DNA sequence: ATCAATATCCACCTGCAGATACTACCAAAAGTGTATTTGGAAACTGCTCCATCAAAAGGCATGTTCAGCTGATTCAGCTGAACATGCCTTTTGATGGAGCAGTTTCCAAATACACTTTTGGTAGTATCTGCAGGTGGATATTGAT
DNA sequence: ATCAATATCCACCTGCAGATACTACCAAAAGTGTATTTGGAAACTGCTCCATCAAAAGGCATGTTCAGCTGAATCAGCTGAACATGCCTTTTGATGGAGCAGTTTCCAAATACACTTTTGGTAGTATCTGCAGGTGGATATTGAT
């Protein structure tokens, strides 16, 4: 009846290799049963929020294949996961489409 | 001369990614992004947990370092959310055993 | 014989670029600048391409990450044309040489 | 051997037509003849800090070849992470 | 009768503040902002004397950092006069924001 | 005679910190946009600040609680210890 | 008998308490017993670079006691020091005298 | 009534072989000790990374100098290296 | 140019806030002697980096032309700087108690051990399938007149 | 407001590259469940040092006046955009060679570990004195005339 922590916990992300992954790295003398499980669902949880936003710009792009310049769309539009990210660059993710007003034409009549 | 085993979150990710879009794909590429993403934020938590247990002269990490982390290095909405889901799945650990 | 007006296609390749995500500096001449740095450094070296790429994607990333912050120079100073010192305000208070 | 044909004036490969598209990706209209030179410049002098901190790596660790994780350990360093290429 | 010409005395009270160190704004009023702010993240909070003054030093160094840089960029739109939208670009270049 | 505690950092003393930032000349509108920045300051030290202090199961902030804030907020201040 | 470790290396700084801080750093399982010698020196040396030319602040200064204000003058006029401590601002430090030239008064007859 | 550990008796001992005739306030001490805490945390920090990049359970004075050349710009790393390969050398040479 | 109104410098004094100097006691450094752990030294892989070269598109270099932007000019009206108070807030100093922090206790929870089980990462293969890029062809967008 | 040049869009169509997928399967993880200590929550106090609070004291809110700044309108010269033309370099796809990362086994140095012996460093105290302003008067700077 050998049974997973993370299936004991409630989670794909696996606690087994995060309690491993916070003994070699030490970071303390001692790890308590908890941490790993809280942090296993932090991560869990952030990488779940980011495919939301990313499927939904590869769906916007007529896509089935999240690419990198999906995840870069979905953590720039994201008030909260670009400031997370704020100092982070993703390869092959390109900028959000931003052109500065005053350098739009101005051809046409419209203003009186 | 057996090439060395090099372990991801690639296979959590891919789960996880059904869980919220049963019909979409991942190039290799993006869930490199989304490797060095967990990586990223792995360390930057444990870290954060690591100075915390220290500055109070605690030699333990425990579930209460992790979610002070939390609160540190996540914004607003992030935080809260991610704070729920962690509480959560350690009650629930608790009570499963 | 037709002419697009000045800035026109400017504003074209605005969109054009934003849009693609492919690095815009030819491969080949961005090695040869990395090997040249380098040698200078330490002779004998040698780079895993993905070493070679890693740096093409973060320079590339820094300098389109410049350039926003120089437009926004120029254009503070009532202009639409990007000139040194709009570059020069742009590093000095990102404290690159504050 | 061989020994490697002599590496200068590679600086002058960042054409005027690739800084111009890079620009444009940061979406500027109009480009005064002096930027191509302050550019090459600013460029020149970013990638050396990189290459410096990965070939401090390469050597700490004994290599003779610069890795990824040399240029991406680098870039953090810097204040520059990168996704994408390992770590 | 005497008078001064306008910013002659500007001059003399730049010369003067940075010649010097003293915190610049009055101690009770930061005091009674920082004891404010903090109630809306922890109610019936007591902070240490050496904890506001450590956030004063910071925050004042904060500031005069930023007039460092707006005012170069009031003078980069040629001014000597910083608006907010001078204090804006510095922000916006600065990373803090936008 | 009440009045806001953030009009408490009165024109006089934002001019003295714009002036040691070498500001010959002071748009009248400066003295508001300031005021909001130093409030944004503030919230996002004394947030992190509180943070630790709630961590130590403390209701005094410490000199120790700002200064590991300001480091984790990149503003690192020598002389308060650490 | 017992030799101090600083005085061995012949040092100021203390080796035993560099060794110790890095053993319960959490920085590594095992600290070599070179490490914290060559730590202590770099320690040491950075100390006496700026204490030195602080000194000479206080010297021009017409004090014999350092400040603040004399440590601030000491790192942000040399290059080197500067760059290092960038991201560090020293309580009562105060700033270098700067007023950008464009905000002097016309002057001359002209 | 616990021993609050700093590192002023040694900034002081450094002072006064650098400026005999030279005091220092509290409030510089105290920058001073900010000051020393800071580098040591940055160059331990950057030692512990360059182990555990290459595998190894042990920090020694080869990491701390590698360390020394990423974080101290150019002139300060040279003179720092040196003080530091001297130091170890004068403490391997001495019964 | 003068002349004065005010700011600035410099030399000297001196009380005390804040150094330096002194002392004793104990935490934590160092000495001693086992008890583990490691990270090259040598000896082989296979990988992947280097170089080479051939073919050809694909982008770069260059010269011409002029649209329109930059920067200079001049100016009017607006907007901050300067300036003097007495009143109002801050500052200064001293009292009581909140709470930090010192300390001992003890047990739930963490480490260490050595088995047992399962997993996830792999190399080997097959096997599908999303979409890159190419073609018409219908549909804006632009710019001249 | 017309129309012509040309850029844009979009929707199909192939043939892959790269994704998904069937194992095979097995070395390393993960985990099971004893036997440790042993970290730190908990409870108690004492003694800092923090909030308060009322006297002492010195900045700042206030309105007027106009100096000179900003921003507006104009214009000219010239810079930088666009585009046509010619063609050099990079890109793409192999290959053969080998340089060198990356693995696996001995262990002799190298740290860790447990104990003991001593002492350097702290924190109370006990004095000493650098210099922060205070004064006087000489001189520089500024601004009106
Ligand atoms: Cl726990
Ligand atoms: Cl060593
Ligand atoms: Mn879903
Ligand atoms: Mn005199
Ligand atoms: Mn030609
Ligand atoms: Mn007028
Ligand atoms: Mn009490
Ligand atoms: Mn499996
Ligand atoms: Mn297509
Ligand atoms: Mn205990
Ligand atoms: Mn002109
Ligand atoms: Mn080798
Ligand atoms: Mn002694
Ligand atoms: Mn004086």
């Amino acid at each position: 009846k050998a049974k997973s922590r993370s299936s004991r916990a409630g989670l794909q992300f696996p606690v087994g290799r995060v309690h491993r992954l916070l003994r070699k790295g030490h970071y303390a003398e001692r790890v308590g049963a908890g941490a790993p499980v809280y942090l296993a669902a932090v991560l869990e949880y952030l990488t779940a929020e980011i495919l939301e936003l990313a499927g939904n710009a590869a769906r916007d792009n007529k896509k089935t294949r999240i690419i990198p310049r999906h995840l870069q769309l979905a953590i720039r539009n994201d008030e909260e996961l670009n400031k997370l990210l704020g100092g982070v660059t993703i390869a092959q993710g390109g900028v959000l489409p931003n052109i500065q007003a005053v350098l739009l034409p101005k051809k046409t009549s419209a203003t009186v | 001369r057996k090439r060395s085993r090099k372990e991801s979150y690639s296979i959590y990710v891919y789960k996880v990614l059904k869980q919220v879009h049963p019909d979409t794909g991942i190039s290799s590429k993006a869930m490199g992004i989304m490797n060095s993403f967990v990586n990223d934020i792995f360390e930057r938590i444990a870290g954060e947990a690591s100075r915390l247990a220290h500055y109070n002269k605690r030699s333990t990490i425990t579930s209460r370092e992790i979610q002070t982390a939390v609160r540190l290095l996540l914004p607003g909405e992030l935080a809260k959310h991610a704070v729920s889901e962690g509480t959560k799945a350690v009650t629930k650990y608790t009570s499963a055993k | 014989p037709h002419r697009y007006r000045p800035g026109t296609v400017a504003l074209r390749e605005i969109r054009r670029y934003q849009k693609s995500t492919e690095l815009l500096i030819r491969k080949l001449p961005f090695q040869r600048l990395v090997r040249e740095i380098a040698q200078d450094f330490k002779t004998d070296l040698r780079f895993q391409s993905s070493a070679v790429m890693a740096l093409q994607e973060a320079c590339e990333a820094y300098l389109v990450g410049l350039f926003e912050d120089t437009n926004l120079c120029a254009i503070h100073a009532k202009r639409v044309t990007i000139m040194p010192k709009d570059i020069q305000l742009a590093r000095r208070i990102r404290g690159e040489r504050a | 051997k061989r020994h490697r044909k002599v590496l200068r004036d590679n600086i002058q490969g960042i054409t005027k037509p690739a800084i111009r598209r890079l620009a444009r990706r940061g979406g500027v209209k109009r480009i005064s003849g002096l930027i191509y030179e302050e550019t090459r410049g600013v460029l020149k002098v970013f990638l050396e800090n990189v290459i410096r901190d990965a070939v401090t790596y390469t050597e700490h660790a004994k290599r003779k070849t610069v890795t990824a994780m040399d240029v991406v350990y680098a870039l953090k360093r810097q204040g520059r992470t990168l996704y994408g290429f390992g770590g």
